[PDB]
């Protein structure tokens, strides 16, 4: 597909609840007029944007020119939360380049929804647990309770069980890797008869 | 045993000699091998014994 | 399991200044 | 867990291919999971964790 | 004989900066441990028009 | 005029490493008023040992 103006942004996949980034919102032209843009996007709960070349408006972008603008931005919820960045040419304001004719199809605005992962603020950490209990023909049970809010932030406390039996997973390669002809000294010969 | 270098490196060691024929000797600041990667059979480095 | 810490720890001593 | 030898030896020691030293990491384990297990009557929880 | 051509979206020429490192390698330094086997890597930058 | 030259160089270009070799230090002197120069054939066995 295509489009000869859009605009594209530049940031990560995922971010940190805590600390505060920059979105960088870039906007491209190919078409051969040459027209202002007002990019943008909607300032919704689940973060905080903040621009920083707002208040000095575009010139304009021409055919094979582009612009970018910065959002220094920080988010406020957690999980996947939708960026919609809005932009779109103008007309009847021909101070950069000779005219500005501005009259694209009713999709004239590229409006682009976006979700971008975010982790809880602050130095994360794990921990960890385990258990056995095989009843041979009986009945076993056991209980864990686990607990750290000391100076933590909520939630990202969550956790993830397993259950199963650990036997094979190095028992294919090891086994039938390992037969070998018997060669060698006495120590190369025990060496090679023992492992068998 | 152990010394270490005065202001000229100048040490002096001695040794009670009650002992069998054939003495054979030496000192080391470093260990007894090239210590940094002295197998590679490109190794351009030493300290003399 | 997981979770997040250090929100703490900012105290203030003489420390020369 | 695991254990090993005690995490370096002291002396000058190593530099390269395990000599008269070949680390003996694991033995040291097996054994012991031989030494929690093996008893007369049969094992626990705490031996088999 | 060197040059670039940095597609895009849709393969369009894309404006920019660049820089490129030939590199030679694995030189007479030991290129162990303290040693890089980084050899002659000429750096060669561009502007993307 | 008074006093003498001074140079106090870097090093990194020989590579004092296994298989580059003894340093030859030949100096030349576009001296003033004759185009007269000689050189000096000095230090050249400085064995980086
Ligand atoms: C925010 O982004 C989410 C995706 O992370 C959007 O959820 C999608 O909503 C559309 C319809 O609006 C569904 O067809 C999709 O199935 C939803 N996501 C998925 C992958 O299933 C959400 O609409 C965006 N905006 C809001 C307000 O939540
Ligand atoms: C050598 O011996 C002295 C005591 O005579 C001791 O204090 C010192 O630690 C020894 N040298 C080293 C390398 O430890
Ligand atoms: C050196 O040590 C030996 C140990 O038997 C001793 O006999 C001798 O007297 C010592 N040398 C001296 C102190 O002259
Ligand atoms: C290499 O590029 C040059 C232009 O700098 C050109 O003249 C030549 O034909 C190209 N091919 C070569 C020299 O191998």
């Amino acid at each position: 597909a295509f489009q000869p103006f859009f605009v594209e942004l530049t940031m990560p996949y995922s971010v940190i609840r805590g600390e505060a980034f920059t979105l960088k919102a870039t906007v491209l032209n190919y078409l051969p007029k040459c027209i202002r843009v007002s990019v943008q996007l909607e300032a919704s709960p689940a973060f905080l944007a903040v621009p920083v070349e707002k208040e000095q408006a575009p010139h304009c972008i021409c055919a094979n020119g582009r612009q970018t603008v910065s959002w220094a931005v920080t988010p406020k919820s957690l999980g996947n939360v939708n960026f919609t960045v809005s932009a779109e040419a103008l007309e009847s304001q021909e101070l950069c380049g000779t005219e500005v004719p501005s009259v694209p199809e009713h999709g004239r605005k590229d409006t682009v929804i976006k979700p971008l992962l975010v982790e809880p603020e602050g130095l994360e950490k794990e921990t960890t647990f385990n258990s056995l209990l095989c009843p041979s023909g009986g009945e076993v049970s056991e209980e864990l309770s686990l607990k750290l809010p000391p100076n933590v932030v909520e939630e990202s406390a969550r956790a993830s069980v397993s259950v199963l039996g650990d036997i094979l997973g190095s028992a294919m390669q090891n086994t039938q890797n390992l037969l070998q002809m018997p060669y060698g000294c006495g120590e190369q010969n025990m060496v090679l008869f023992a492992p068998n | 045993s152990n010394a270490t270098t005065d202001e000229h490196g100048l040490v002096q060691f001695s040794i009670n000699t009650t002992n069998v024929m054939g003495t054979s000797l030496t000192v080391r600041v470093n260990y007894k091998d090239r210590s940094p990667c002295y197998g590679y059979q490109w190794v351009s480095e030493e300290h003399e014994e | 399991l997981k979770y997040n810490i250090l929100p703490e720890k900012e105290e203030f001593p003489f420390a020369l200044g | 867990v695991h254990w090993e030898r005690p995490q370096k030896p002291k002396a000058p020691v190593g530099h390269f291919y395990e000599p008269q030293a070949p680390s003996a990491e694991v033995e040291m384990t097996s054994y012991v999971l031989l030494a929690y297990l093996t008893a007369q009557p049969a094992p626990t929880s705490e031996d088999l964790t | 004989n060197v040059s670039v051509c940095g597609l895009y979206t849709y393969g369009k020429p894309v404006p920019g900066h660049v820089t490129v490192s030939i590199c030679r390698k694995y030189s007479d330094a030991s290129d162990c441990h303290g040693e890089d086997s980084q050899a002659f890597c000429e750096k060669f930058s561009g502007q993307l028009n | 005029s008074h006093g003498c030259f001074y140079q106090q160089v870097k090093t990194k270009v020989f590579q004092l490493k296994r298989k580059e070799y003894e340093m030859k230090l030949h100096t030349e002197a576009q001296i003033q008023e004759e185009g007269t120069v000689v050189e000096l054939t000095g230090r050249q066995s400085s064995e980086i040992t």
